[PDB]
């Protein structure tokens, strides 16, 4: 449901 | 405009595929559960490491996509040198300390599920031990492994980065020079520490060469390994330049 | 403060694996298989629902809400189902590549749930149960509870209920036979229909002993006052 990038991207912002 | 004769053709239609749960037969329990362990664990070591990323002086001034970017190039070798460290303090003798409640011994890692790759863990470990590295040196040293891979292209931020990359450079002499004196220059202690650093391009390109050639071994695969695959989304240049302390 | 003081000071806690050696590796895999595959099927089931015809046109709000109230009573049913075509309705059998046996079934860590669960296979087998009948079936299992404080489109969704258990008539008469066996037949699948509200109360109490996040999420959302159970017979 989340590739990697999206995990990184998501953590840089909010989860 | 189209159409379906009763309702029940239609529910029939609208009835979804049949789903897997991806359980293959072959991959012991063991194995499934200390291979499906890690890798949630390593999601949220990511989470982690990014959320530390933030945290790091001058890094945080960097614009957003080059956090990113840089982020997405070391990350494995940030947690990849960690777990040396963890392991390393954890030890005396040759374990990956993975975690408080996940250490594996040496017996474990000989095993064929786990032989390749630990292999190159165990190196960033026992290196760690060789070199007697402090916990100063190790702080400086991992935060200089985030700023380690550039891309070609430039960062948007670049001559901050830089000056950034070199203050921490300049950090990791302060970190030899408490753990050393500085009636020395401490220059040899320098390159063994930078050359570690050089080094976990390896150790990374190891790591994620092990990825590719056991991503393809899953040939039919009913658990499609999408954790293996993803692995090779955020990693594939070329754009990544290696920053060398030593060429 | 020195620059490696922030660096030191910044250092994230160490995870841990959540790793447990009073698991057996045995459970750990099939429990947690599980839960990644019911994960997908909720979902799928979410996303079923809205192209049902009718269903689509009430309330955005009315098809959460029937949702809420219907997801395991569908996922136990096809299980049920897919059990029944798949091993003659006594292996469940979750996904296709994952069965689990009678030997296994009888274990404790299993055994509670599995009997709910083979009922409703066993019994689609004994009914013979066929696809255009299960399929209409579902898809009262869809409308089998209510808010008892009402649904927003309530006539909309009388309306459409009715419509199914009448496409369940149709469904019956597709096999031909008396008009007697149309009615018993129709009493039978009812009644299974019914039995499904136990099955889902005894699958959720164990999963309420989940408790004393991804299925917590929906665990904490539930934890059946307001909930009215529409049923056949009484
Ligand atoms: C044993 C083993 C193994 C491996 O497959 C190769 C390197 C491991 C990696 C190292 C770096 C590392 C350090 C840890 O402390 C636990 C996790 C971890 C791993 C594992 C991992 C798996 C998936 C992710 N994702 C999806 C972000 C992250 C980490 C497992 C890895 C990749
Ligand atoms: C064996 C067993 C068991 C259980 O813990 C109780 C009932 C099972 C449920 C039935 C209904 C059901 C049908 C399936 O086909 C597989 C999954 C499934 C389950 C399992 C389940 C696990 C997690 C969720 N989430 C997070 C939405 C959903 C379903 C396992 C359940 C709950």
């Amino acid at each position: 449901n989340l590739g990697l990038e999206d995990i990184i991207r998501k953590a840089l912002m909010g989860s | 405009h189209m159409l379906t004769p009763t309702l029940v053709s239609l529910l029939e239609v609208i009835e979804p595929e049949v789903l897997y749960a991806g359980y293959d037969s072959s991959v012991p329990d063991s194995t499934w559960r200390i291979m499906t362990t890690l890798n949630m664990l390593g999601g949220r070591q990511v989470i982690a490491a990014v959320k530390w990323a933030k945290a790091i002086p001058g890094f945080r001034n960097l614009h957003l996509d080059d956090q990113m970017t840089l982020l997405q190039y070391s990350w494995m070798s940030l947690m990849a040198f960690a777990l040396g460290w963890r392991s390393y303090r954890q030890s005396s003798a040759n374990l990956l300390c993975f975690a408080p409640d996940l250490i594996i011994n040496e017996q474990r890692m000989t095993l064929p599920d786990m032989y390749d790759q630990c292999k190159h863990m165990l190196y960033v470990s026992s290196e760690l031990h060789r070199l007697q590295v402090s916990y100063e040196e190790y702080l400086c040293m991992k935060t200089l492994l985030l700023l380690s891979s550039v891309p070609k292209d430039g960062l948007k931020s670049q001559a901050l980065f830089d000056a950034i990359r070199m203050t921490y450079i300049k950090e990791l002499g302060k970190a030899i020079v408490k753990r050393e004196g500085n009636s020395s220059q401490n220059s040899q202690r320098f390159y063994q520490l930078t050359k570690l650093l050089d080094s976990m391009h390896e150790v990374v390109e190891n790591l994620l060469n092990y990825c590719f050639q056991t991503f393809l071994d899953k040939t039919m695969s009913i658990e499609f390994p999408e954790m293996l695959a993803e692995i090779i989304t955020n990693q594939i240049p070329g754009n990544i330049k290696k920053l060398l302390f030593h060429q």
